[PDB]
RNA sequence: GACUCAACACGGGGAAACUCACUAGUUUAAGACAAGAGUAGGAUUGACAGAUUAAUAGCUCUUUCUUGAUUUCUUGGAUGGUGAUGCAUGGCCGUUUUUAGUUCGUGAAUAUGAUUUGUCUGGUUAAUUCCGAUAACGAACGAGAUCUUAACCUGCUAAUUAGCGGCGAGUACACGUACUUGCUAGCUUCUUAGAGGAACAUUGUGUGUCUAACACAAGGAAGUUUAAGGCAACAACAGGUCUGUGAUGUCCUUAGAUGAACUAGGCUGCACGCGUGCUACACUGAUAUAUAUAACGAGUAAAAUAUGCUUGCAUACUUUUCCUCCGCCGAAAGGCGUAGGUAAUCUUUAUCAAUAUAUAUCGUGAUGGGGAUAGAUUAUUGCAAUUAUUAAUCUUGAACGAGGAAUGCCUAGUAAGCAUGAUUCAUCAGAUUGUGCUGACUACGUCCCUGCCCUUUGUACACA
């Protein structure tokens, strides 16, 4: 633990990420950059804010803003780009597709 | 409003001074005369973890661990 | 264990946030409304819409998604307490806000302003309205804003029968040269169940029986 | 170091916001509403407020 | 023996319905019961402004939010009661059955 | 920001930090994505100590350790902005106007037209509400109807977290009363809340075209639609709001930021003018003691508490936080310890107030009226009280003897007087929004003044 700057995401914090949104399907963030926890995932709340929005602005998930929530959905080049990412067999699909 | 002034010069940023081969120069070996330490070991990090050899005072760079010479 | 005065407020502030979440996902498919009903086994949610072929999706996948979407915002305290079911709306030539998301959709791709005002209003008179109004403002086409209103049949406007008997609806489209506002009020057919639950056929009106012969 | 955010702010005007827009003023707070009066009085209907006279 | 029968509801319309429904429902088994006992009605109030600006001849509007309830005692098995419950109940009226054991 | 009504205790705007947008400083990247550049013989992140800085911001130097592709760079680009534009818009609100107004079909004016009639001389009404007249005959909005609250019912339906009774046991006094305490036939006057009834000008006299309708009397709880509110028609204003909004169009800015923060100041600064108010000018009073007596409300991821390692990190996610009975301490303000309450169950309401009432002191004297401005001391709220947050005690003791020209609001449980719940709220009401207590004088009209409406008339006005 060597101490490193706020929001200088660790590789490990990024892998976390990624696999709960393949076996989920969908993630609510609260935008809100103070706040310490996710409540589904132990990461710092502004790393899941920083990795959506760049995941969003490459065409992978769509979202709309309701009033103090995000609502982010996966595409289906989510699934085909995470899967190399991630290094899983070609059957295992995401939960809310099935 | 009005633009302020700029008399003061500006704050340059800090960049980090780059040394080559850095562990090279920390283990030296002659042709007698094998593997030797020639810096301090830390004591409550891992081992590998050397720590500097200041001025007058030894600091390690992650646990922050200064023990004082003399 | 929290009182009554602080348990009736955190439900109708909840039913407020859903309502208008759906709106935003559901937006192009007709949406009408939501019943929430929380029972202590499962809780469930029921949305009214007029294109369900599409708010389904392929073999009910994005119902899923909606499913998952609700549960990790409202109902994160659990892993399995939530369900969501689509309706089709019974007579969708009455409803304010499928005509006014109807009328919407028109805007944005170009139509003329009277025809698509005129189209809405007969379909509106076709489905046993007793009246109807719409109003459309904004920069229509010079730099200075307008008002449009288009009524066909009868109206009321005052009093407590205002309330019951017509339904309204608010919408904007937002143009490349401003923001536009859609008003469509639709007056129902005269029956509009009452305090005693029963249709009230007439509001005011006295007629009077024929003696029998 | 790091100073970002490092001034309490447990109460005040600060504290709190609307639960709608994120603004920080003319906040309704009896029986915990915590919604600035503007939004409020657009959605008071559906939340069960009735005007009776 | 001694349960108590709870209903909350903002709505007047119904909340009288389902209370006349178990009253009848419970006289068909030959239930010696208590009939409604209606607790004083309770209001909420909001009284903000209009004019989200600042001029004008200041008004105000007053909202209110009134709810109701109802409670019946009856001397009979808990089984039985809690199953009376669940007869279509229309979802606006939350019922909370409690045992007065004491 | 707003500048007559329709700006000026208004922006729910009671700003110590935050809010905050203004002043002086210092940091951050929380610069998506694409291409490049850089580098695994190392792109970059972080820091003890001495200097340095308001600062314990490695902000930046002297010194050298750590970290590992997260960054860095470079050309496009993209969010964000309490930045400009309410004379680019949506939505909402205020005003003309709480007045009584606005339109259509067919016919007629027509024997060019803009247009007219229907929509009217008259009586009546809160009201184009009614009767009548009649080149017009019929319709629609608005008005009225409708909704909420209040007043009458010993007549219906019910009894807990409501009452009254009934059976004992007591403490006191009388030729049965007061209170305390256990148990618990029945009833609904008192309390709470569901459904119904009641008023229609009913009956007389009078006025009236005897029509539409008005006045007085009787009965009646109620006869100004019984009282108060809620909603609100065509159309308008270049009325206010982009400083409520992930509502939004253009323009500006984007790493030496108009983004996000952090530290200290300011929004309150005082020769003057204006608006809403509070306290007064005393005896129909001030001071002290004592008696009797209301209605609408509100209440429960962080920090803190129990126990150790040499305030840092473990352990309990326990009793903690909101209203607080009672006991003890303290002149007081407050402190300490423990009940009850997620509430017709407890705070607390067969009572949580002040005007009132009784007795005594003062005695027409800027006085015992009035309480500004100042000095010293104490306790709570908060990480922080200085420009004095707020409270408590002892001293000081200003103007003010009923107010010029002008000007506001009011016709009954109303004016005026008197208090109190709630909003904002860590701590601060001289404000707003409700609620109750005591309770007058004057009219039962008019077009003189000021406004708005209708008809006739004049116009060279039409931005009127
Ligand atoms: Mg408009
Ligand atoms: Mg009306
Ligand atoms: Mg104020
Ligand atoms: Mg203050
Ligand atoms: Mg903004
Ligand atoms: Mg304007
Ligand atoms: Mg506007
Ligand atoms: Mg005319
Ligand atoms: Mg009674
Ligand atoms: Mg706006
Ligand atoms: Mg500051
Ligand atoms: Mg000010
Ligand atoms: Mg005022
Ligand atoms: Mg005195
Ligand atoms: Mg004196
Ligand atoms: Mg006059
Ligand atoms: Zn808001």
């Amino acid at each position: 633990l060597p101490h490193h700057k706020y929001s200088y995401i660790p590789k490990q914090n990024k892998k976390l990420i990624y696999e709960y949104l393949f076996k989920e399907g969908v993630i609510v963030v609260e935008k809100d950059a103070k706040i310490p926890r996710h409540p589904h995932l132990n990461v710092p709340n502004l790393h899941i804010m920083m990795t959506l929005k760049s995941l969003k602005s490459r065409n992978y998930v769509e979202e709309k803003y309701n009033w103090k929530h995000q609502y982010f959905i996966l595409n289906n080049e989510g699934i085909e780009y995470l899967r190399e990412f991630l290094h899983l067999p070609p059957s295992i699909f995401p939960a809310t597709l099935s | 409003k009005k633009k302020k002034v700029y008399k003061k010069p500006k704050k340059e940023k800090h960049k980090k001074k780059k040394v080559k081969l850095a562990v090279l120069k920390f283990y030296k070996v002659g042709d007698d005369g094998k593997v030797f330490r020639l810096k301090r070991q830390c004591d409550n990090c891992a081992p590998g973890t050397l720590m500097a050899s200041h001025f007058d005072r030894d600091y390690c760079g992650r646990c922050h661990l200064t023990i004082m010479k003399k | 264990p929290i009182s009554k005065k602080r348990k009736f407020i955190n439900d109708g502030v909840f039913q407020a946030e859903l309502n208008e979440f759906l709106a935003r996902i559901l937006a192009e498919d007709g949406y009408s409304g939501v019943e929430v009903r929380v029972t202590p086994i499962r809780t469930e949610v029921i949305i009214r819409a007029t294109r369900t072929r599409e708010v389904l999706g392929d073999k009910g996948r994005r119902i899923r998604e909606l499913t998952s979407l609700v549960q990790k915002r409202f109902f994160n305290k659990s892993t399995n307490s939530v369900e969501l079911f689509a309706e089709r709306v019974e007579h969708r030539g009455l409803c304010a806000m499928a005509q006014a998301e109807s009328l919407r959709y028109k805007l944005l791709k170009g139509l003329a302003v009277r025809r698509a005002c005129y189209g809405v209003l007969r379909h509106i008179m076709e489905s046993g309205a007793k009246g109807c109004e719409v109003i459309v403002s904004g920069k229509l086409r010079a730099q200075r804003a307008k008002s449009m209103k288009f009524r066909d049949g009868y109206l009321i406007s005052t009093g407590e029968p205002s309330k019951r008997f017509v339904n309204t609806a608010t919408r904007s489209a937002q143009l490349k040269q401003g923001v536009l506002g859609i008003k469509v009020k639709i007056m129902l057919p005269t029956a509009i169940d009452t305090r005693t639950g029963l249709t009230s056929i007439l509001p005011d009106n006295i007629s009077v029986l024929e003696p029998k012969t | 170091g790091c100073i970002l955010n490092v001034h309490p702010k447990k109460y005040g005007q600060g504290s709190r916001q609307c639960r709608v827009c994120s603004n920080k003023h003319a906040i309704i707070r009896k029986y915990n509403i915590n919604i600035c009066r503007q939004c409020f009085r657009e959605r008071a209907d559906i939340i069960g407020f009735k005007k009776y006279r | 023996r001694r349960i108590r029968i709870a209903l909350t509801s903002k709505n007047l319309r119904a909340i009288e319905k389902v209370c006349s429904d178990i009253m009848k429902g419970a006289k068909e088994k030959n239930l010696n019961v208590s009939g409604p006992v209606r607790l004083p009605v309770k209001t909420l109030r909001i009284t903000t402004r209009k004019s989200p600006c600042g001029e004008g001849t200041n008004t105000w509007d007053r909202f209110e939010l009134r709810i109701y309830k109802r409670l019946i005692d009856l001397y009979s098995q808990c089984e039985v009661v809690t199953q009376m419950t669940s007869i279509n109940i229309d979802p606006v009226v939350e019922v909370e059955v409690i045992i007065t054991d004491s």
